């Protein structure tokens, strides 16, 4: 997951 | 999603299909007629709903059946099978609830759980709820593990996990109704300040962010459509693929310049050849005109051949003069083209030093998300878990995320300061040998039917071993441990007496000066009520800032912040803490990542229990005795708190089925 | 199926920059050097063109000759017949030119004239002579  | 359908989605379950797991517990139904499956699927979804609408009280099978309604409250054993399946695998009556039916005074079976982390606590609370004897062995003086929370006075700040990644299908959403957790939304507005301390202008900020996202999507293209997944008999990392993609775009810039200029020389050359025609025509017209003049000078009256010679040269002169006129007309068109072609020249750079530095900050962001240098992530698999992302905004815990472990840990037999040193598992049971951390001489031995290990992956990786398995773990389990990656990221928490930042922003960036130091204090968080600012150390910086003194590290923070708000608005901090997770011997890192050369299938290898060999040779193959939980054992939700917790619920269900027996399969 | 637009990723291109450790830098200077050579080759020809641009200063305005208003007449003056025969011996069949020499006659008039006086002005031999050149 890039997490924004 | 709402209704009974929402219950399935909020339990990570398809509302209109039976999962692989339900197929196993209800093989009659999956192989049966479709009408009965809809009945089951309804009974499941309905029961889930009842739990979710009030997760502060146990959901008995009776209360479940009473609030069902025909034809669904007809087959009472199907309802009893559904409720029992859901209770067992922790889809209902998990977490902290009020027990209607108090647990039996007489336990059954003995389980030792290594680690009072969220995975360990979750399993423990479940096993105890099932009537087993659980004892947790904890090396630290506190529960929680990677859920750490600094508390001094009114200052509160998580050095461990601090974000709840959306409540859409998140089991933490249930724990949040069960525990008073102050969940606060996070505003996504992150302004990037460069090394000097000047805000990056918005136009530049959007095209680098846009480009970064384009670069990512590009790598996925290399991976899946071009099978660029091995290079020189080694697996490709995400970092390598980004370099190759950036190179191929820097090459395209150069190719497109050559192609442009090399089309100026195309015309400048046909211009040159046009002039050589025109500079010879002008010399032929210089010579005919002279001849015409001399022929015209012979005054009349003349013989017809001399009249012919005048009118002939006059013809020929106007002929060549019409030729030269066309070439000048043609020359202007070429001159216009050259004026234009120079006017629109393509960009000279793909990216420049200022541009790339801001790209580095988006790479530190990734390195933060995955707690590892992009050079270590698997290109193919690093994003293998993004299909299971939750919905909703990302949250932070205002009151300290320790409130969750501490809450779960009540009613549980936790031995703190008890470091497990050896794990012995035999066909007849298990003994765990631990010592007191405060004094290593005091030795403890715990005998049990089964060991649930929630040792962090980095502990499992330790060489020489911090924990010895007798007999040693088989090569398939050890190999998966080596292949998998355990990353690192650290936090610096900064405590002041007054807010000097923008209180309407939760988070702002700092753009590092080098690629190498891109992770070094690249990002700051304003999440709490008190004036506390949190600063991240990620990527290759993480494991290096751990050899630098806190005062120097705090210094560099102050420097960053002074550059932003001026040397006047930044006071010395009241209280300073800095994490050193890779150094922490009960973590040896921060959380797991899909290393290059690994895959998400290693996460499933981690979760396979171990079955000891027989004691007497020729004896029947025994039960499995060593189970594993924790963040590195859940393939679809690694490196998270909710994923740890889910793995705890999993093993507890698995262990109970093995030892208490599953009476819901008939 | 396709890369994001503006991203350029060729299967041939990727191997080219992956074959060796410094392969990307090699390819990316062989182009850097190549671009400068083309730039040099421009200003070479730019300077050369600037020179021939100078020789053409003044164009051909001094050598231009005024245009002539002349209503196309019909009859063949003995004079105009004689211009014709010399034009044929010096042009071959470019009637537009022969029209322009005599002038007062249209190409068709010239064209038909050839047949008309062809046996007398012995126009056959004249053309044969024109072809020797």
């Amino acid at each position: 997951p890039r997490s924004f | 999603p709402s209704g009974v359908e929402g219950a399935a989605f909020q339990s990570r379950l398809p509302h209109d299909r039976m999962t692989s797991q339900e197929a196993a517990c209800f093989p009659d139904i999956i192989s049966g007629p479709q009408q009965t499956q809809k009945v089951f699927l309804f009974i499941r979804n309905r029961t889930l709903q009842l739990w979710l609408d009030n997760p502060k009280i146990q959901l008995t099978f009776e209360a479940t059946l009473q609030q069902l309604e025909a034809p669904y409250n007809s087959d009472t054993v199907l309802v009893h099978r559904v409720h029992s399946y859901l209770e067992r695998h922790g889809l209902i009556n998990f977490g902290i609830y009020k027990r209607i039916k108090p647990l039996p005074t007489k336990k059954t079976g003995k389980v030792i759980i290594i680690g009072s982390g969220v995975s360990g606590l979750a399993a423990a609370r479940q096993l105890q709820s099932f009537g087993m004897d659980v004892t947790l062995l904890e090396a630290r003086d506190r529960v929680g593990g990677r859920v750490a929370t600094f508390r001094k006075g009114n200052y509160v700040a998580d050095l461990g996990a601090m974000v709840v990644t959306g409540l859409g299908g998140n089991p933490m959403a249930v724990v949040s109704k069960q525990v008073n957790m102050e969940l606060a939304k996070i505003k996504q507005k992150c302004p990037l300040y460069e090394a000097n301390g000047q805000a990056v202008p918005k136009e530049k900020d959007e095209m680098v962010e846009q480009e970064f996202n384009r670069l990512l999507e590009a790598t996925s293209y290399l991976s899946h459509q071009l099978d660029f997944n091995v290079l020189n008999n080694k697996p490709v990392s995400l970092g390598q693929a980004l370099e190759v993609v950036i190179q191929l775009q820097e090459k395209h810039v150069k190719d497109e310049q050559i192609e442009h200029w090399k089309k100026i020389v195309k015309t400048q050359e046909e211009l040159k050849e046009l002039l050589n025609k025109m500079v010879n025509l002008k010399e032929k017209i210089k010579e005919l005109h002279q001849q015409y003049k001399e022929a015209s000078e012979v005054k009349p009256p003349r013989d017809i051949t001399a009249e012919f010679l005048v009118k002939s040269k006059h013809r020929d002169l106007t002929a060549l003069c019409k030729e030269y006129d066309e070439l000048a007309e043609t020359q202007g068109k070429l001159e216009e083209k050259l004026q234009e072609l120079e006017a629109n020249p393509p960009s000279d750079v793909y990216l420049s030093s200022r541009d790339r530095q801001i790209l580095d900050w988006h790479f530190a962001n990734l390195e933060f998300a995955n707690a590892t240098p992009l050079s270590t992530l698997s290109l193919k698999h690093w994003d293998q878990d993004d299909d299971f992302e939750f919905t909703g905004s990302h949250l932070t815990v205002r009151n300290g995320y320790s409130c969750v472990p501490v809450a779960l840990a009540e009613g549980l037999d936790i031995k703190l300061n008890t470091a497990v040193r050896q794990v012995r598992y035999t066909a007849s049971g298990c003994e765990v040998i631990a010592v007191n951390t405060r004094s290593t001489s005091q030795t403890f031995i715990y005998k049990c039917d089964a060991v649930l290990c929630t040792l962090p992956l980095g502990v499992l990786k330790q060489q020489p071993p911090a924990v010895q398995f007798v007999p040693p773990l088989p090569e398939w389990k050890t190999s998966a441990v080596q292949r998998m990656g355990f990353g690192n990221l650290n936090k610096v928490v900064l405590c002041f007496d007054r807010v000097f930042w923008d209180p309407s922003v939760n988070l702002f960036g700092h753009v590092g000066s080098t690629t190498a130091s891109r992770g070094e204090l690249f990002l700051f968080w304003n999440l709490y009520k008190a004036p506390i600012l949190l600063a991240l150390v990620a990527g290759e910086a993480a494991g290096i800032m751990e050899n630098i003194s806190d005062d120097v590290i705090v210094g560099r923070c102050l420097a960053i912040l002074k550059g932003i708000f001026g040397s006047s608005a930044v006071p010395q901090p009241k209280e300073t803490v800095v994490s050193r997770w890779r150094a922490d011997p009960w973590a040896r890192g921060s959380y797991s990542y899909v290393a290059a050369g690994s895959s998400g299938n290693d996460y499933d290898l981690m979760a396979q229990p171990i079955t000891p060999g027989p004691s007497i040779p020729g004896a029947p193959q025994p039960i499995p005795r060593l189970f594993f939980a924790g963040e590195h054992t859940i393939r679809n939700y690694p490196a998270t708190v909710h994923g740890a917790l889910l793995s705890g619920l999993r093993e507890a269900g698995r262990i109970a089925d093995q030892f208490l027996g599953a009476m819901y399969t008939l | 199926r396709k890369p994001p637009k503006g991203m350029f990723l060729s299967q041939e291109d990727v191997e080219a920059v992956s074959a060796n450790a410094t392969a990307a830098t090699t390819v990316l200077r062989q182009l850097d050097m190549e671009l400068v050579s083309v730039k040099r080759q421009i200003q070479n020809i730019k300077q050369t063109n600037s020179a021939l641009k100078e020789k053409l200063d003044g164009g051909i305005e001094p050598y231009r000759l005024p245009e002539v208003i002349q209503k196309c007449n019909a009859r063949w003056t003995t004079e105009e017949q004689l211009l014709a025969v010399q034009a044929i011996r010096k042009y071959g069949r470019d009637f537009q030119a022969i029209s322009d020499v005599i002038g007062n006659k249209s190409v068709v008039q010239v064209k038909n004239f050839f047949v008309n006086y062809r046996r007398r002005f012995n126009i056959d031999e004249v053309l044969q002579e024109w072809e020797a050149e």
